[PDB]
RNA sequence: CGGUGAAAUGCGCAGAUACCGGGAGGAACGCCGAUGGCGAAGGCAGCCACCUGGUCCACCCGUGACGCUGAGGCGCGAAAGCGUGGGGAGCAAACCGGAUUAGAUACCCGGGUAGUCCACGCCCUAAACGAUGCGCGCUAGGUCUCUGGGUCUCCUGGGGGCCGAAGCUAACGCGUUAAGCGCGCCGCCUGGGGAGUACGGCCGCAAGGCUGAAACUCAAAGGAAUUGACGGGGGCCCGCACAAGCGGUGGA
């Protein structure tokens, strides 16, 4: 239990595919969908959120892949 | 050694200076068990030591010892292919060990006709970093940092 | 002739061969290095220590064209490319950022059979 | 540069590789992604909108036995493959060249045509597998999971898994997702090899497919489980077995 963004955030549309702010959350330091693991986000939750992204990546909003920076 | 590590010999303490190191070298000198040959071999050449520099044989010795111990070796391992030469740093006893046997081992290629100089010799060369003893040493040092490419496969 | 104040190096590791380039701030090559411009010949190319060498060669004609500071990006998995970043960041370049772009295809050509 | 155990073929001073920017092209969609979902099967994953099938739950409103199965028929049917046309990045049968090897004529490397991609028409086979036909009723429970409803501690449907009562099984195993207890209906089996061969018939442009023998010959062919042995299988352990040494044999 590193840190879960279900719990880190109020309530908000999953289906809501401009909200950045929100969506930002579930991608790594790449520009990668987050597990399951680590969104805590329910069965179904996740495959609505996996489709947002999508369409906001699609949008130039949010990153389809980034680069690992050595921190 | 399979079940335990086998534990290193407890010398006796050398009959003139108490040195131990004075006794394992003795040992090494000797063949047959003719230790007292070897004591006379080891002390006479002392004598020729302590007459052609003046400061103490024991001393020379105890140096003579670290410019002959390598700091490291190349060992041997097989990956995937064949056996690439492999490095790797050489313990306390084994530098110690090593240093002896060949001190005498080249000693005895020395041209001198007596045994007693050819070891005082040699035991004086080396002690200043010249001499068959230190290239064998200054040899498998060589190689440590020669196949230094292969330095990934350790153990 | 040029002087180049900061810069880029690039570190393209393959598992046969480690290549280093070193650019301007625009990302255009200034000097470059591999394993076998070092000088070795096959098996050899792609090692941990080749790899030292490379970066090394590659910031040392790098410093003569007045090279002082470099970002480094590695492309790639394979050997010493941990030991090329380390052989620069101890070479005296001092190394602003680290980063990897290797390229990872959004699943597109089929590769070849070993794959 | 690439490339392998090592290496060459190949590519490179017509400037390659590595690096930045521009452009064209094809083909497949990383993360989500699951041990998950949907489908009758074959099969189906970037995103969007349109057209469209199956399906589950609640309400218990309408019909009033209208149901189940199904020879033949008809339609669907992975991959490869055929015909015409388009397309061709990557890959890659055959084929070309490098190595390996006792020899490779394969496994490894560099190339490369069909093909892989789209449309249209064919082909119709498979370890097309749950190797388990469909429909219905009956017979402890536990646990994990996808997905509905409720007076949502828990209760109640429909899927997907694991473990197990009774029972079944040659055993392995199955066990409310039955291989248990029963009824209905279809398909199929009847010793191994010969053989999915022959002949005949049907389909097919072809490649070939479906249907399918006997003579002969064997006395077994088989399934599961047991002990052992062996493995260029795994795990732990030991012997001067290797290693670390000292001294020899092999030469005279
Ligand atoms: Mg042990
Ligand atoms: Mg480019
Ligand atoms: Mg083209
Ligand atoms: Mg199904
Ligand atoms: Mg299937
Ligand atoms: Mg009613
Ligand atoms: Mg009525
Ligand atoms: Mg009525
Ligand atoms: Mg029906
Ligand atoms: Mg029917
Ligand atoms: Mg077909
Ligand atoms: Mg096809
Ligand atoms: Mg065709
Ligand atoms: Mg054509
Ligand atoms: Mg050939
Ligand atoms: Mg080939
Ligand atoms: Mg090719
Ligand atoms: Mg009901
Ligand atoms: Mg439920
Ligand atoms: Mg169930
Ligand atoms: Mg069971
Ligand atoms: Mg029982
Ligand atoms: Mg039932
Ligand atoms: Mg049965
Ligand atoms: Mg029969
Ligand atoms: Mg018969
Ligand atoms: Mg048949
Ligand atoms: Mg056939
Ligand atoms: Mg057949
Ligand atoms: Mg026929
Ligand atoms: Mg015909
Ligand atoms: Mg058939
Ligand atoms: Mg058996
Ligand atoms: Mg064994
Ligand atoms: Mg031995
Ligand atoms: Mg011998
Ligand atoms: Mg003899």
């Amino acid at each position: 239990r590193k840190a879960k963004v279900k719990a880190t955030l109020g309530e908000f549309d999953l289906r809501d595919y401009r909200n950045v702010e929100v969506l930002k959350r579930f991608l790594s330091e790449t520009g990668k969908i987050l597990p399951r693991r680590r969104t805590g986000l329910s069965a179904k939750e996740q495959r609505i959120l996996a489709k947002t992204i999508k369409r906001a990546r699609i949008l130039g909003l949010l990153p389809f892949t980034e680069k690992l920076v050595r921190k | 050694a399979r079940r335990r590590r086998a534990e290193v010999r407890q010398l006796q303490p050398d009959l003139v200076y108490g040195d131990v190191l004075v006794t394992a070298f003795i040992n090494k000198i000797m063949r047959d068990g003719k230790k007292n040959l070897a004591a006379r071999i080891f002390y006479d050449a002392c004598k020729i030591i302590q007459e052609k520099t003046g400061q103490e044989p024991l001393k020379v010795f105890k140096q003579a010892v670290e410019n002959v111990k390598p700091r490291m070796e190349v060992r041997s391992r097989r990956v995937g292919g064949a056996n690439y030469q492999v490095p790797m740093e050489v313990s306390p006893r084994r530098q110690q060990s090593l240093a002896l046997r060949w001190l005498v081992q080249a000693a005895n290629q020395r041209p001198e006709r007596r045994a007693a100089v050819r070891i005082a010799h040699e035991l004086m060369d080396a002690a200043e970093g010249k001499g068959g003893a230190v290239k064998k040493k200054e040899d498998v040092e060589r190689m440590a940092e020669a196949n230094r490419a292969y330095a990934h496969y350790r153990w | 002739k040029r002087q180049v104040a900061s810069g880029r190096a690039y570190i393209h590791a393959s598992y046969n061969n480690t290549i280093v380039t070193i650019t301007d701030p625009d990302g255009n090559p200034i000097t470059w290095s591999s394993g076998g411009v070092i000088g070795y010949k096959g098996s050899r190319k792609g090692t941990p220590y080749a790899a030292q060498l490379a970066a090394l060669d590659a910031a040392k004609k790098a410093m003569a064209y007045g090279m002082q500071s470099v970002d480094v990006i590695v492309r790639g998995t394979g050997a010493g490319r941990e030991q090329a970043i380390r052989a620069l960041q101890a070479s005296g370049l001092q190394v602003k950022s680290i980063v990897d772009d290797t390229p990872v295809p959004h699943n597109g050509c089929r590769p070849k059979k070993k794959f």
